[PDB]
DNA sequence: CCTTATGTGATGGACCCTATACGCGGCCGCCCTGGAGAATCCCGGTGCCGAGGCCGCTCAATTGGTCGTAGCAAGCTCTAGCACCGCTTAAACGCACGTACGCGCTGTCCCCCGCGTTTTAACCGCCAAGGGGATTACTCCCTAGTCTCCAGGCACGTGTCAGATATATACATCCTGTGCA
DNA sequence: TGCACAGGATGTATATATCTGACACGTGCCTGGAGACTAGGGAGTAATCCCCTTGGCGGTTAAAACGCGGGGGACAGCGCGTACGTGCGTTTAAGCGGTGCTAGAGCTTGCTACGACCAATTGAGCGGCCTCGGCACCGGGATTCTCCAGGGCGGCCGCGTATAGGGTCCATCACATAAGG
């Protein structure tokens, strides 16, 4: 796996921003958005993986993700809580 | 295009922004409170539109436009002036409208080189073979009017002619090579006729696609071991076409030869036109309704009035710029 | 046809007058010089009152024993994840045109800082308290932590009913030889 | 000759039916309520001692308020240049369902070893009290930064010396021609 930071593409950022109602966009936005997403994912994934490793475990379950997010204060409903 | 979308069921359609129908307008049957032509101005709008379009339409292929402004692009103006030769002033009729033109030649360099070679050959052939009379001045004048001066003697055949509007010197267009030219010796009038296709860009682009396909096929065959005419091709899109005809007046005998030599072999374009006439979709002829109802068409009437006002407001500045 | 010497008719050029740099001088941007002075720096140099040290002592950290059930170790088993196939688009991409948006610079003018004078809020000392509130303890007693039986109602699953999908049909939208006008 | 229609051909919106999801009804087990025992934390009771306003009052002070100048900050206009918006043709690999493996997850074990619970000791830690040196304030000489004035160069502007230069209007010039013999 390589260059997957690019894999998000521009059009995905476009559509997501479109949901946000932005009428006008700049080219530089994409790189910044990718960086923000990268650091967010890194933090969430580290929390989830440490939640997993506690349980003498190998498969990250949706419980690990949802409770990791809860520890980051971001509360998520609808996945078996 | 932004003109008010006509209310449903009006007895007219908006063609080119104006109320028109295919059939002859029956105001007396259709209108209860017809506004005067003065009130409507539809006729006025039509006339202004017609003239302007004739100044700017697609009849002749555009080739030069004055650049919209130590930029060296100024220095190119004399170069473009010199790349054409200057020729004398002539009148043109466009439908009910008439226009005036001065003539300009587009300098074919191959004709210059061939003329130098021909003078070389003639010189070598000749070497191998080997008060003041005003009436003479009049004879020279008449000779130069019906025979040819040097620039005309070189540019008899294959010379290139550019058209310009003396009321709008900003655009220059090519005289149609695919045109039928008739020189009336009795009236000194010249009638030009040509067929024009409204979706010609579509046909040219499909033509490019076909050319690419044929090139790809030839390349594929070569990997193992052309008068392309779009109008003949079976897969060509339907041309929306119009036939056009126009009369020139005021051209002098010597210029007629240059013009007469300039146009294409007649039978070939005739056959091409006949194909176009079988495959083409002819533009439908329709009638403008110059009178509108003050009540049902109030919005349309006022919109037209407003647009006319803006047009006139702009038109003064055009001479104020001179 | 030979054979003097120039008509034909513009693009190429010299000119008129324009307008200009700058001599001497000033407004001004600016280097910088320049002062006055409005702050800020660091070091006493001091007298105050808290940090922190010292002691009395008490109650809870530590100990040795017991009981018992929560975590651990397989380890049985089974289904959700992983991987490769391989058609089918369609979401990405390169590229073309333009246009309306962001930035650079404009002049304007109004409001909010720097500063001076007046007005208000607050404390000291008058005059020394009483009220009532939070902390502290004793004394029942009631409450639901506990084990246990009873019998269930709630959860896991299968059957049934509906919907979305599938495909005959009763003509629908037409082909085409040929007998009729 | 060309039209009317007798005889015949693909199709399809209409109509009849088959191919997938979700909800209600049946089993059946880890239960939830209930009965009775239980005690020690909650709640009712009683100081008790300490901290909170009295209450407005004058004589003051430090901070708040109000007034003013002005100058520069905000900000509405807008020339323009381009970099995102819209629209192609074209490619990728994201999506779809399919086949073959598995290893990681789920849980049932059988029971142990470590920690809940308990008397008893004792010393670390808290509560009270006492103190000199770490802190708090600023006086001073010195640092340093602010801001208008402005010496002086000279960008640019002013009176006007004399001067260098352009667009503007004038023409001179060449190819091959007009004429005589």
């Amino acid at each position: 796996l390589r260059d997957n930071i690019q894999g998000i593409t521009k059009p995905a950022i476009r559509r997501l921003a479109r949901r946000g109602g932005v009428k006008r966009i700049s080219g530089l936005i994409y790189e910044e958005t990718r960086g923000v997403l990268k650091v967010f994912l890194e933090n969430v994934i580290r929390d989830a993986v440490t939640y997993t490793e506690h349980a003498k475990r190998k498969t990250v379950t949706a419980m690990d993700v949802v409770y990791a997010l809860k520890r980051q204060g971001r509360t998520l409903y609808g996945f078996g809580g | 295009a932004s003109r008010a979308k006509l209310a449903t069921n009006r007895p007219f359609e908006i063609v080119a922004g104006l109320p028109a129908s295919v059939e002859l307008p029956n105001y007396n049957s259709s209108l209860t409170h017809p506004q005067s032509i003065k009130n409507s101005g539809v006729l006025y709008d039509s006339l202004v539109s017609s003239r302007r379009t004739w100044v700017q339409g697609e009849m002749f292929e555009l080739y030069w436009r004055r650049p919209k402004k130590e930029s060296p692009t100024s220095g190119t103006i004399p170069l473009i002036r010199d790349k054409m030769q200057k020729m004398c002033d002539c009148v043109m009729s466009g439908g009910p409208h008439t226009f005036k033109v001065r003539l300009f030649i587009l300098k074919n360099d191959k004709i210059e080189q061939k003329w130098q070679d021909e003078q070389e050959l003639k010189k070598k052939e000749k070497e191998l073979k080997r008060p003041k009379r005003k009436r003479r001045k009049n004879a020279i004048k008449e000779d130069k009017d019906m025979q040819l001066t040097a620039f005309q003697q070189k540019y008899v055949q294959g010379a290139e002619i550019i058209l310009e509007y003396l009321e709008f010197t900003h655009s220059r267009y090519y005289l149609p090579k695919k045109s039928v030219v008739e020189f009336l010796e009795d009236t000194d009038e010249i009638i030009i006729s040509w067929i024009v296709i409204h979706n010609s860009k579509e046909i040219e682009k499909f033509k490019t696609k076909k050319i690419k396909a044929k090139l790809k096929a030839d390349q594929k065959l070569n990997k193992e071991d052309v008068s392309f005419n779009p109008l003949f091709e079976a897969d060509c899109p339907t041309p929306l076409y119009t036939p056009m005809t126009m009369k020139l007046s005021g051209i002098h005998k010597r210029f007629n030869q240059i013009i007469r030599n300039s146009v294409s072999p007649m039978e070939e374009v005739v056959k091409e036109m006949e194909k176009i006439l079988q495959i083409g979709t002819r533009l439908s002829g329709y009638n403008l309704w110059y009178q509108l109802d003050g009540y049902d068409d109030e919005a349309l009437s006022e919109s037209l009035r407003f647009e006319l006002n803006e047009w006139e407001h702009a038109m003064r500045s055009r001479r104020h710029k001179r």
